[PDB]
């Protein structure tokens, strides 16, 4: 299946979508009728192909001269988040989920644009070191100033935990320079690696009915949950318990059957980690309406992840803010302030109870669930929207 | 071609019970057409219509209004023919009002027949006129028994077949709702398939996972009271026993 957890990163209106076609073809769709003409709200996915020109995009070696065929390397998934400073959010839990990411600068379009800062940071954040950078709209530019563009990248790329991570110069609509990007993809991201006998947990990221109109009930689908494993092989068979719960004020966790665990385009026997999965559960299609099953944990029956409200937080904080051009002081932390705190994929609006020197006890408005010490990237309300503070981890 | 005769008779011969309308009345009593052999008119006596002596302000309120007349009187050779409504009786009133009911409702199944086959209509209506209304009683119960015993449309023939498919494609209600099954629940879709198992065996579609539209048929209208209402016990019992939650608009 699936091998490795792949993100792109990049500006709003410079082609993330579209350099996801570019590389396979698979469309994000754009969807909901404001999406379809602007920016998509869920993730887009897209099943990219690596077999190896070694004597590719398609298992057969009749492009490239040589007619011994293309030899199998591996298949990667896309993991394609929202690039808007308001829809941030999901931009978090995607980065929670990810093991690798690809970076997008457009030629004249600015080389310090705030929102791909922000990104790159939130990347930094969360261990995912592993960019590889594209040069974008470069069919528009010319042949002095890509390169001064490129030097100035270069230039801001020297003080950051990237230090020398690849660029690659593509066109997304006229396809071309991809084949360095796919090389790259087996040099310079090796996958990091996902054994059995850690435990098996699940990040939810997507809930989906498979429910058509025109159908009749003799003949019902079950609830599909997109989420990705990182760690423990789920296979078929097997009792789940969801975690965050469902709300009564007290929430009380979802247990449900697989039905399947579907990845690629064909459903398997088994789910390996390190890859994003369409997971079939006997719980209902109802709370798999539209957007319900987003920043919840699953684990395997028999575990116990705790459902935490009042928090210890480990945190770390920026001198100078992101999301904006204008790149504004951080203020110190003010106390029983609506913070949103991101945790693996929860997006949970938090309360300051106290603050400390490098500690701070925080009320959850929302339950989240800790099962390990997870990772927390942090933000802010200054600017009407969420601006991205600092990180955290939860000390327990 | 437009209308026609009941029983190849030229008039109504003497002391039968027909239905009229007064068309005016000025001094010999109405003009009264029969409204069985539409084209044709009779006429009738003043001191016959009831006993009263008509006002004016009552006599215009009459007009045009149909009623049911006893016939005295016919010359065979002119049209010029008297009715009558003093001596009739009221079983009468409601047994002849009954046969020109019967009368309109099979007249209406061949006005459009021969006017949009575009044929003599006069033709085709006494082949069925003779053995139907001389075997026993004329088209209505003739009818609602010949589109289940089809010996009726064999004892003779019609000039054209497509009058009769017509006859037969003439003579041979949904109350919706939106159930919104709101669940959160493990068990749900063996609940919903329960519901469907019992609920649509009246039209039920799926919308979605929530949504359901369930346009439940009626056969007075009222009839599906009782049945849309049955519908909603069934989802309300049908979600406590397996762990969901169905609202009902």
């Amino acid at each position: 299946q699936a091998t490795i957890n792949i993100g792109t990163i990049g500006h709003v209106a410079h082609g993330k979508s579209t350099v996801v076609r570019a590389i396979s073809g698979v469309q994000t769709v754009r969807f909901k009728d404001e999406l379809e003409r602007n920016i998509t709200i869920k993730l887009g996915y897209a099943n990219a192909k690596i077999y190896k020109c070694q004597e590719e995009i398609s298992p057969k070696c009749q492009r490239p001269g040589c007619p011994g065929r293309y030899k199998l390397v591996r298949h990667v998934s896309f993991v394609d988040c929202p690039g808007h400073d308001i829809l941030m959010s999901t931009m978090l839990s995607g980065a929670a989920v990810m093991d690798a990411a690809l970076l997008l600068i457009a030629g004249n379009e600015s080389c310090p644009q705030p929102q791909t800062s922000e990104h790159l940071a939130a990347i930094e954040i969360m261990k995912l070191k592993h960019v590889i950078i594209l040069q974008n709209k470069v069919d528009l530019m010319r042949e002095e100033s890509a390169l001064e563009h490129q030097k100035s990248i270069l230039k801001f790329i020297r003080g950051t935990i990237a230090d020398g991570a690849p660029i690659v110069p593509i066109s997304a609509q006229l396809k071309y320079n991809i084949d360095a990007v796919n090389e790259f993809i087996v040099k310079t991201i090796p996958v990091p690696p996902r054994d059995f006998m850690i435990s098996p947990r699940l990040i939810v990221i997507r809930s989906f009915d498979v429910n058509k109109p025109g159908a009749e009930i003799e003949d019902l689908k079950g609830g599909v949950a997109g989420g990705s494993i990182l760690n423990g092989v789920f296979k078929l068979g097997d009792e789940i318990e969801i975690r965050p719960g469902i709300v009564t004020i007290q929430c009380k966790p979802i247990f449900s059957n697989i039905v399947s665990l579907f990845a690629e385009q064909n459903d398997l026997k088994f789910a390996v980690p390190g890859g994003l999965i369409g997971v079939g559960t006997k719980v209902d299609p109802t709370l798999c309406r539209a957007d319900r099953l987003v920043g919840q944990v699953v684990g395997a029956k028999g575990h116990l992840p705790n459902i935490y409200t009042d928090i210890e937080i480990n945190y770390f904080l920026l001198r100078r803010l992101l999301g904006v051009k204008k790149q504004a002081k951080v203020r110190k932390l003010e106390p029983n302030e609506v913070l949103m705190v991101n945790i693996g994929s929860t997006a949970t609006g938090a309360r300051v109870v106290a603050v400390k020197a490098d500690m701070a006890r925080l009320q959850l408005t929302s339950p989240a669930c800790t099962e390990i010490n997870e990772k927390i990237a942090l933000s802010r309300r200054i600017e009407k929207h969420w601006r991205l503070i600092g990180w955290a981890t939860i000390k327990k | 071609t437009s209308h026609c005769r009941f029983y190849e008779n030229k008039y109504p011969e003497i002391d039968d019970i027909v239905m009229v309308n007064v068309q005016q009345i000025a001094e010999m009593g109405a003009y009264v057409k029969l409204l069985e052999y539409d084209n044709i008119e009779g006429m009738i006596l003043l001191s016959e219509l009831s006993r009263r002596r008509i006002r004016s302000i009552q006599k215009l309120i009459r007009v045009g209004k149909n009623d049911v007349a006893v016939v005295l009187r016919v010359d065979k050779e002119k049209g010029y023919i008297d009715l009558s409504k003093r001596r009739v009786s009221s079983e009468d009133i409601i047994k002849c009002e009954e046969k020109y009911q019967k009368s309109k409702t099979v007249h209406s199944i061949l006005r459009y027949c021969a006017e949009k086959f575009q044929i003599p209509l006069e033709e085709l209506y006494k082949t069925i006129a003779w053995p139907l209304s001389r075997k026993f009683g004329h088209a209505y119960e003739a009818f609602k028994l010949s589109i289940i015993d089809e010996t009726v449309w064999e004892g003779i023939e019609p000039p054209s077949k497509d009058v009769l498919d017509e006859l037969k494609n003439y003579i041979s209600v949904k109350i919706r709702a939106d159930v919104e099954v709101s669940c959160f629940s493990y068990e749900g879709i063996d609940a919903i398939k329960d519901a469907l198992k019992s609920a649509e065996d009246v039209k039920v579609k799926l919308v979605a996972a929530p949504l359901y539209v369930l346009t439940t048929q009626a056969l007075d209208k009222q009839k599906g009271i009782e049945q849309l209402e049955s519908a909603i016990e069934k989802i309300t019992e049908v979600i406590t026993k397996y762990g969901g939650v169905c609202n009902i608009t």
